[PDB]
This record gives structure tokens, C-alpha cells and sequence, in this order.
């Protein structure tokens, strides 16, 4: 159910906080032994439903291999990003926009 | 000379090389900066699989074209 | 509501299109894409036109998309019906691949035949039997069929 | 014995990509569970010497906690750098240095 | 407002607040970007332990002045 | 031949000063720091000039740096050979600190004296029986000792 961030960054998200599964930001982001990032329940699902293997490059992978990448976590939550809502304007820092969308002025 | 190769997820990377470097030194830089082993990988560039023998003048990859990447492929 | 990785997946190959490959889905149905590779360059089929019909499954990424041809070919790995013997939708699947990556291997198949992993197996045989001959066939079947 | 990257970095190396310890480029970074990146060595002397715990906010860390940062790595091996020796106007890739710094004309 | 936070290794970060807000505030900011515990931080201006309790209206912290970061100070 | 973090983190410090503290490295050993910090606003010691030397070890940054005032002060936590009871240098050190943050304790330290944990226990005993008495006492031997 859970899939990445998906909010318009600005500007725009850059590749490397992207997941390769969901094309969006690494939301609770945990990163391979061969050394790429996924979100949390991406690669698990990856694991769980395609097989115990990194989609990029079918190297070993196992459920319990995986670790949080907290360092790339706490970069990605202070990008900036835009109001999702139809019309409002305003910016913000990732980690403040679910505050803002309850306090927001546009939402249905 | 530079080369644009498009990666899995659809983002772009830019390699410096010689029409005289190999499929197999592409390949090696490619592993330097994504990660994927050589053997893993499979180039495309006008409908054709670039093999790791011949080099990229002699399938006339000039100045700023873009290959493609693409999984390992074996068995149908 | 459709998947919002297909919206963008979609997004991306539309605005950055592919040389060769047209591919744009339809006004009903969002999974379903209405392709028309091009034919490559010094092969069989050079000059050619081919429709293909890719379909996305319920638990996309995590299974293959669903691609058969809509136009005859004479090829080894595809099928009358139009079904294709390629090995990204016959196993060994990562969600990490996308739409834009599975059109470029049937791209990439055109110009590179295998029938030692058949599927038409009366054009399997007649490739390794006599192969000259069965080129000359394919570039018949692209004139006939594949040329507007 | 074994420090970070010593080299002018060009633009010059990011605090990110920079260990507490050595105050140089992160050779076989490692990442921790609170998550900020030391090298392999630093962090171990660290553990080894002053305890076990994270330099920067004195979280609990033991030796088997670590694990290797192998994305940040890749990224830090790429960026471009001058030649170390005195004279030297080259520029490269970190991971090309030690190949050049053999092939180097201004070397003592 | 901006304010200048020198980190432990030295490297400069800005955050945006206003003079209204607590010292408890700025260091729950601070764990934000560092990933440092407010507990565990130590803030300083002018040579002058700055204290949770207070804003930053009280100790005078006016646009782009520089704070410093310390390790947390328990016994002598 | 220094140890390369010693070097690059001089020269941050010298490159970057801090405001109130002066701090240069020694001609004949990079190891020795002449640091001089002025005395702080709303103090004991406002408008004086404390000179101190700070000395790194062999195995440093895993060592604490020692530091001494060369300077007489009425502080209870300085003792009267100039020795320091802060926190830093007695424990719990780490090697994330560096010179520039220890300077800031020993600047924050002026401000902010603890008798309760003390060295200088004639001092301590003074600042807590009759503490009015014991800043005028520091204001005088700023006076006679501290400024120039
Ligand atoms: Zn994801
Ligand atoms: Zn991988
Ligand atoms: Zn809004
Ligand atoms: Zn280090
Ligand atoms: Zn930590
Ligand atoms: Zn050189």
C-alpha cells in the first residue's frame, strides 16, 4: 500500500534520492549491501513477491541484509518541496508538509 | 569525447571516452558509477546489442549519443 | 486512480521518447499502450513498420507487462499469433525495469535472432537450414505486411 | 595508520562526504545506526580507544553496528580532484589518482 | 529570520526561525538537520550557555548571528 | 611531519577565528597553542584578557587536548596553578570535538562558574558563603592581573 513520497520537489527531486521501484522520494529509505537505496516496503515487496535479489543488478539479497539508510533520510526530509493541493502556492521543507496539508486552505 | 548513457529507472549519465575504448571498458565505467557488474550488463544503441569484442568505432558511437541499459539476458 | 508509478512511468516515455519506438496509451484504459516499433537498421526488416499491443498487469511492477505483436513477422522467437519468446516477460523479472527498457529488447531482438531458443518453430528450422533464404522471406513479409 | 582521502577535492569536498575524525574524504566510509558516515578505520579507533559510542552525539555503538555506506562511496570516488604533487595542474576522478599519481611527472 | 549554527566539525548550517521562538525550539531544529538529540546539544553566543527555557528575543539573537554547537557538559 | 588533521584544523581555526579568542599555533612546535580569551559580557571578568596554552598529545584527536591558564583568576573552577575543572578534559571526551570547541567551553565557562563541583575550594566556599563578595573579588583581580 505504502509507496514513496510523492510530493513536487524544488527543485526537482535528483535521482540518487530516488526509488527505483516506485519513481519517487525514498520514503523511510534502507540501502543494499551491493549499495543502492529502496524505500522500506518497496524492496520488501520485491523480495517477497520477485525474489530474494536487488532489482537493478540481481546480485544476493536477503530480507534481513538490508539496513536504514538515516543519513539519506534526514537529507531528503529537508528538501524543500511544493503544496500538493490544486492551487495553493506556498513551499516548505518535506518534513513539514503533513503538518501544512491538515492547515492547508485548498484540500477537498 | 562524451557518450550519454540511460539507465534502468530512466535517468541519464554522461562517461568520458575515445572511439578506441571497448564495449568492455564502457561497461567497466558503467560498474564505477552504478554499480552493476559488466557481465550483467546488455548496451543498446539503434535497435542493436552492443558486444563486449568491438569497440565503439566500430559501431560509429560519436560525440554526445545515447546508449541504453538494459538487465542480463539468457535464457527465452 | 491508476498506480501513480505508471503515471509518471507513462510521463517520462512520452516526453522523452525513444528513437524508432512510438508508444502512447489509450483514451479507455490507461494500461493499455498502443506501440509501433520501427524496424532496425541492416537487418530482416529494414524499412518496416510493426504495432505491438503492451498490456499492464494488476500487480505491476512486481509481475511483467503482457506484449504481443499486432502485425505478421517472420521471426524465430515470435509466434503466429504474435506472442514473443523474449526472456524478460518468460522469467527473471525485477520491478527496477520499466515499460521503456522492454521495448528497446524487442528492438533489440529484431536485429539479433535466436532460433538455437525457438518459438515459430517452422522459422527456427528454416533459419538454421537455409538462412539466406529465410532473410530474404522476412524482408518479403516486412514489404507485404509491414510497409505502411 | 590509515586516514581518509587527503587531496584538494575541486569543488571542494562537501561536509557530507567529510569524516569527524580525520577531517578528509571518507576512504571505506561506513554508516552508523544513528546514522551519520566515518571511515572503516576512524570509527574503530574511535570505539577501540575512546568507546564504544558515536562521536557526535555519544548515541550507543558497538563494533558489529556498523555497516558500509557502499553508495555514498561510489559517489565520493568520482568527484573530481587536482594532482597532489607540487606543480601539477591535472585534474581526474579519485578512483584514477593513484593510477596517476604513478604516471605523475612532479613527484619527489 | 536566519542564524548561523557552526556544527562540531565546523561546517556552518542556517535555520529559519523567529526572535519568539524557545531555545528548546532551536535545538529540536537542530536534531532535524544533525540528527543530535536536544538534550545531548549545547548552544553558545557571545560566551554564554544559552538555556532551554529562554527565547531567543531574551539573549538578543538578531538576523545571521552565528551560534556554536557543543557536546553535552554534565561532570567536572 | 603532523598529523594532517592538526594542519587542515589550524587552518580552519586561523582561517576562521573565533570572536573574543585569539589562538595561534607555536613557531618551534606546532603542538603548543599561545591562546589568549577575552573575558565575556556581564561577568566577573568583563573587559579582561586571560591568556592560556592549550597543548595537544601524542594520540590525539582520541586524547583530550590539555589546557592551562597562564593568567591569575578568581574562579572556582580554575585552581591557582592555572589547571582547568571542565568537563571536556576530565572525561567523556570524543574525537568529533576539536581546539575551536574546547576554546567555547572555557569561554562559557567564565560566564557560568559552578562551585558545587569546584578546585579552587577556598574560592568555592567563598562564592557560595558570600557571592557579591566573591565577583568583586574577581572584578579587582581582573583589574590588577587581566587587563593588558
Ligand atoms: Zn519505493
Ligand atoms: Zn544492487
Ligand atoms: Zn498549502
Ligand atoms: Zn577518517
Ligand atoms: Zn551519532
Ligand atoms: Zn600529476
Amino acid at each position: 500500500d505504502q509507496q514513496g513520497y510523492d510530493v513536487e520537489f524544488d527543485p526537482p527531486l535528483e535521482s540518487k534520492y530516488e526509488c527505483p521501484i516506485c519513481l519517487m522520494g525514498l520514503r523511510s529509505a534502507v540501502q543494499t549491501p551491493c549499495g543502492h537505496r529502496f524505500c522500506d516496503s518497496c524492496i520488501r515487496k520485491s523480495i517477497r513477491d520477485t525474489g530474494q535479489k536487488c532489482p537493478v543488478d540481481n546480485e544476493v539479497l536477503l530480507e534481513e541484509q538490508l539496513f536504514p539508510d538515516n543519513f539519506a533520510k534526514r537529507e531528503i526530509l529537508s528538501l524543500t518541496v511544493k503544496c500538493s493541493n490544486f492551487g495553493c502556492s506556498e513551499k516548505m521543507e518535506l518534513r513539514q508538509l503533513e503538518k501544512h496539508l491538515s492547515q492547508c486552505r485548498f484540500a477537498l | 569525447m562524451q557518450i550519454f548513457v540511460k539507465t534502468l529507472t530512466g535517468k541519464t549519465i554522461t562517461l568520458e571516452v575515445e572511439p578506441s575504448d571497448t564495449i568492455e571498458n564502457v561497461k567497466a565505467k558503467i560498474q564505477d558509477k552504478e554499480g552493476i557488474p559488466p557481465d550483467q550488463q546488455r548496451l543498446i544503441f539503434a535497435g542493436k546489442q552492443l558486444e563486449d569484442g568491438r569497440t565503439l568505432s566500430d559501431y560509429n558511437i560519436q560525440k554526445e549519443s545515447t546508449l541504453h541499459l538494459v538487465l542480463r539476458l539468457r535464457g527465452g | 486512480g491508476l498506480p501513480r508509478r505508471i503515471i509518471k512511468e507513462t510521463q517520462r516515455l512520452l516526453a522523452e521518447p525513444v528513437p524508432g519506438i512510438k508508444a502512447e496509451p489509450d483514451e479507455s484504459n490507461a494500461r493499455y499502450f498502443h506501440v509501433v516499433i520501427a524496424g532496425p537498421q541492416d537487418s530482416p526488416f529494414e524499412g518496416g513498420t510493426f504495432k505491438l499491443e503492451l498490456f499492464l498487469p494488476e500487480e505491476y511492477p512486481m509481475a511483467a507487462p503482457k506484449v504481443r505483436f499486432m502485425t505478421k513477422i517472420y521471426h524465430p522467437n515470435v509466434d503466429k499469433l504474435g506472442r514473443i519468446k523474449l526472456d524478460i516477460l518468460t522469467d527473471q523479472w525485477s520491478p527496477a525495469l520499466q515499460i521503456r527498457t522492454v521495448l528497446l529488447s524487442i528492438q533489440a531482438l529484431l536485429s539479433a535472432p535466436n532460433p538455437d531458443d525457438p518459438l515459430a518453430n517452422d522459422v527456427a528450422e528454416q533459419w538454421k537450414t537455409n538462412e539466406a533464404q529465410a532473410i530474404e522471406t522476412a524482408r518479403a513479409w516486412t514489404r507485404l505486411y509491414a510497409m505502411n
